[PDB]
RNA sequence: CCUGCGGCGUGCACGUCCCAACUGGGACGUGCACCGGCCGCAGGAACAGCAACGGAGCGAUGCACGUCCCAACUGGGACGUGCACCGCUCACACAU
């Protein structure tokens, strides 16, 4: 269930995307995967790209939280929206892989310009 | 009671002491002395300044002296502490009591969202620079905490609660916040909510209440309103580390004599070298504000010596009879 | 004026800029009434707030 | 007047007609300190120091024949070498 | 409304009070609007009825004016709200208080209002 | 990594290799987070942990 | 009196035996938990949790460059890939590093057997048969004997053929060798995947564990915000490392003499802890609670109660800096001439 | 670290226990701790390999031997006794 | 006699790239850590004194009421009442 998966998650796992937002987020990741330069997967690459835009989705089932507990404040400073999802397994699956992912950055393209924009709004009001 | 709460939790050096027929508890002082050793937690109106309200309290009360422990700008309401007469000896001790405001602010331009204002408030934490609003000597004061208690986008107007170090210019902090949210902002309203260890819920009465208490006292000899209006100066020192001193040592303290171990009935755990403490009697009256030269372990491990010198004597002389020099030696 | 307040369950001053609190009741301004040293109406306030049970001595 | 200059900081952001800057150098500048340029040309003066006591922001009220847009992010602002205070002074 | 908002007029009496205010606006000499103005008029001893607004906070700003009215025997009552009084004045600005004086043009109306007021009583 | 743990009623760590608790909770990683001397995100870490109350200073003792 | 809750070396202040209560306390020195930031930092330690990849030496150097301290060292050494407890002393508890090198150590080891076994009881009994004074060689050379006081099989999985066991052992014992020996004993061989020190001496999992990020964040808070509570949470006074020793409280005039090499002569003893035996390591401390030094009791506790002159203890390591108290020795009645 | 001097007389070193891979494990009943890489021999002074690991309690312990191609570990049965060169046997005092 | 001080090419982190997890590799430049006794210096030679002779208390433009001009719990104007902005002394004290 999406309720207990969210419940498992960390205290820092807010703002938490609701069920419909999570379906939309998975769809966005799956679409973006089709373009090589439009998803940054992993802690190292996401951190590098953020230091060097889009939406950064974090996984709320990470521990110890110190591995990326600072990156939410980094996103706040850089004005990049962010939201937590109940599991890294789901993000990894949406990325077309079994291995889970702690976080994923989704850029923006014309092909799904609408798609991205919708979720952005839904996460700005969250 | 006050200043005697959890007295059993204080380390006991000796229960053998000499009670004397002198002295009264701070909260049962006869009306004349009660006002002389009290202070008011008043709600400052917006027109008068701190000096003006202090002077008005003096004039209403018909008392010798009056002073305050923090300057509220003319247009800033909030809690003002006004020591009356003898209690004015404690004004200096409160010069650095941490304060707490609820400031209403306005931004000259709209923000993207409430989260922007909340983040800008969050990043104004810790020790930040501050300049007196229009001397030019910059100071540094620390904001312990801050919060955006409310924001409204149509008016561009918000309400944020701040806890800051004593002497912090809230208007300066609001200019800093506006300048920190990228749009510019000024403090259109301010209200001191908590000065030191005093706030709203701690018996904070209004100026009309002071005038009414004075009227009641004069016209029906009803001092109850004046008692609810003026609280003992011992309430300003409930957070201070208490050293209870026997009856026969109180007067020596009054005359400037240092506090010596052979007359310490109790010493509160947590005392440290160079610690501001309250030398109190056995009946709760603040004999003095002292500096402890022995830690609590040192007091427990010694039978004589200098426990705590005097920094500011509060109790008057002759309050207790001269009872020094008749010790065990009698030499 | 701009700053108003209401009371939560614990009575703590919840400070807001809204004229109607979330609970639906009207808000109360956080400021005291303007004071004037030349004010003869102490008797008037004492009697009214003794009538309505609002005086401080009653609390 | 300025024989030489030193780097007070780099551009931060703008707030109305202002140049809020990030001051990397620890030293606190002097209120109304003329913030000069590389080539010894003043561009404004200090109005309010805000920020923490080790990495803060300086507010400059651009005054003369220049604007808050003529500077772009990534540009350093300069200061007279003898217009500062040690950080222990206000501590 | 504030706990001190008594005597309190019912709905019908509130409408009749609004009617009395509206008719008395004809002769602003018989109306007295504002808090300072009603205060000084009461001090000088102007006879009439006084209509207060229970939606006043902090109550200290006007909590005394009911006591002086009782002192000088100038009957009074509270309306549901100050905005209603402002609408009665048609100035789109709330007025916490109003003082109504007696004119022939509305003698019967102000006579009915005062009789009902006396019926209302004082706690 | 291989080693993980879960907290019992008394707060004592109980180690195990499983990725689920005897009750159901996920198992925390025993290995503390990697550190780098050139870490430039102290301010941000404190911001987040103070926002969520995880910073050391907010606990008792 | 209620001294049970007092901090560090003052614990059970009232239970100690009292030689005398007569002396003139001096205001020099502060209680260890309330020193200025400099003295607190210079006289403390950090129960740091080692990151997996770096070495213990690297961790000590990092803590040095973070706290900007001249000297620092670790009681026990951990391998590059081994996490767990790591007590790093700060510039004045370094003098207790030698006394902390013999401290016990509880590890948690994950091991993998070369091939399957009969059942879990096989590994349980194999571990039960490796509990004692075992031979061990340095990894990659002299043989050594190290004691493994206890061991327990925390978990075992058969599909992957991997187990987790917790071992209490004395310093210098390489748990890698213990895993190898267990493998050789079961009857198949084995090795160690990970190691995690859960206790380094008297510092356990819940006893003030901190991480490197915690140290960096406390340093940042003190440097930029000028906030000290975080650095006081990270660093703790060195008296913590000495909470197990039997204490010898001395008069304030005797403190500087001891800091100058003078043995702990009986006249400068206020209170002493019961149970002191000859040649037993003890801690010379002030009434404030600052550990003056570590000495070796040359007298029992009964002789202390029944003696007037002599040498109560012999110095082994002076911790307190010289001149921190005045030279109030030599002014006593029996001090005009030696 | 001598690597010559074919073995001299030998004395009982223990009795055969179990086996782990090519390595052969034997339970030692003598008290002396043998050298490392100390060749082990049968009653005929024919070297079979060398010491690899020494593990076990202080008094009663076990010894692992790695063999030259001249023997397989399964070639020895239960009760088969091993022998050691007396010179390479150090006393317990060296490690006590 | 006691004490203090000092001497006797592997991995780790980050940075830039290639590929094929909170991951596991390489290449290119970076800093970081490792691979008891003797010698010399320094201080002091320590049986741990000091139950009072410098402490304390004193002096050195705005706002409110009232009257008028007009134009909310108000913001303006005129003119009145007011309110705020080194010396002395006391014992010289270990507390029955």
């Amino acid at each position: 269930s999406y309720d207990e998966k969210v419940d498992h998650c960390s205290v820092i796992a807010k703002p938490m995307a609701p069920k419909k937002l999570s379906k939309k987020i998975y769809k966005l990741i799956k679409k973006s995967t089709s373009h090589k330069n439009y998803i940054r997967n992993g802690l190292k690459i996401v951190q590098k790209q953020l230091r060097l835009k889009g939406i950064v989705f974090f996984a709320g089932d990470i521990s110890p939280i110190e591995i990326m507990c600072h990156l939410p404040a980094v996103c706040e400073e850089k004005d990049i929206p962010y939201c937590y999802t109940p599991s890294r397994k789901d993000i990894g699956a949406a990325m077309g892989t079994m291995r889970g992912c702690v976080m994923v950055l989704v850029k923006e393209h014309d092909d799904y310009k609408d798609l991205f924009d919708e979720v952005r709004g839904e996460i700005k009001l969250l | 009671p006050l200043l005697l709460k959890n007295f059993d939790r204080l380390n006991v050096r000796t229960n053998h002491y000499t009670p004397l027929p002198f002295g009264h508890s701070p909260l049962k002082r006869p009306i004349a002395e009660y006002v002389k050793a009290g202070f008011i937690n008043v709600d400052k109106p917006s027109n008068p300044s701190s000096h003006e309200v202090v002077s008005w309290i003096k004039r209403i009360l018909k008392v010798e002296k009056t002073g305050h422990s923090g300057t509220l700008d003319p247009k800033v309401t909030g809690c003002l502490i006004v020591c009356i007469d003898r209690a004015t000896r404690l004004v200096k001790s409160q010069q650095n009591a941490g304060k707490e405001y609820v400031a209403v602010f306005s931004l000259h331009s709209a923000v993207e969202n409430v989260k922007k204002v909340t983040q800008g408030l969050e990043k104004l934490r810790g020790a930040l620079f501050q300049r007196p609003p229009l001397k030019r000597q910059l100071r540094v004061r620390s904001v312990y905490d801050s919060k955006l208690l409310d924001f409204d986008k149509d008016r561009n107007i918000g309400v944020f609660w701040v806890s800051c170090e004593a002497g912090s210019y809230i208007r300066t902090m609001c200019v800093h916040l506006g300048l920190m949210l990228g749009v510019g902002g000024q403090m259109i309203e301010l209200r001191r909510v908590r000065s030191g260890i005093q706030g709203e819920k701690e018996g904070m009465v209004t100026m009309h209440d002071i005038l009414d208490a004075q009227w009641a006292y004069e016209n029906h000899k009803d001092e109850s309103y004046l008692r609810r209006v003026i609280k003992p100066l011992e309430g300003l020192l409930v957070a201070h580390k208490r050293i209870f001193i026997k009856d026969s040592a109180v007067n020596a303290v009054c005359y400037g004599a240092k506090v010596l171990l052979p007359g310490i009935l109790r010493y509160e755990d947590g005392i440290e070298i160079d610690q501001e403490i309250v030398i109190v009697t056995t009946k709760g009256e603040a004999v003095a504000l002292a500096i402890a030269l022995m830690t609590t372990s040192t007091m427990a491990s010694c039978d004589h010596g200098v426990a705590a010198k005097l920094k500011r004597v509060i109790m008057e002389r002759d309050t207790y009879p001269r009872k020094w020099g008749l010790g065990p030696k009698a030499s | 004026m701009y700053l108003r307040y209401y009371l939560n369950e614990n009575g703590d001053r919840q400070y807001t800029l809204a004229t109607i609190d979330p609970y639906g009741k009207p808000t109360i301004s956080a400021h005291p009434a303007r004071f004037s040293p030349e004010d003869k109406y102490s008797r008037h306030r004492i009697i009214i707030k003794k009538r309505f049970g609002l005086l401080l001595t009653q609390q | 007047p300025p024989e030489s200059v030193i780097p007070l900081g780099h551009y931060g952001w703008t707030v109305q007609d202002d140049l809020i800057c990030k001051v990397d150098i620890e030293d606190v500048p002097y209120f109304n300190a003329p913030i000069f340029l590389e080539n010894k040309e003043q561009i404004g003066k200090i109005d309010e120091i805000f920020g923490n006591l080790r990495d803060y922001f300086v507010s400059v009220k651009m005054g003369d024949n220049f604007k808050a847009n003529s500077f772009k992010d990534g540009q350093q602002f300069y200061i007279d070498p003898a217009k500062l205070l040690p950080l222990k002074r206000f501590l």
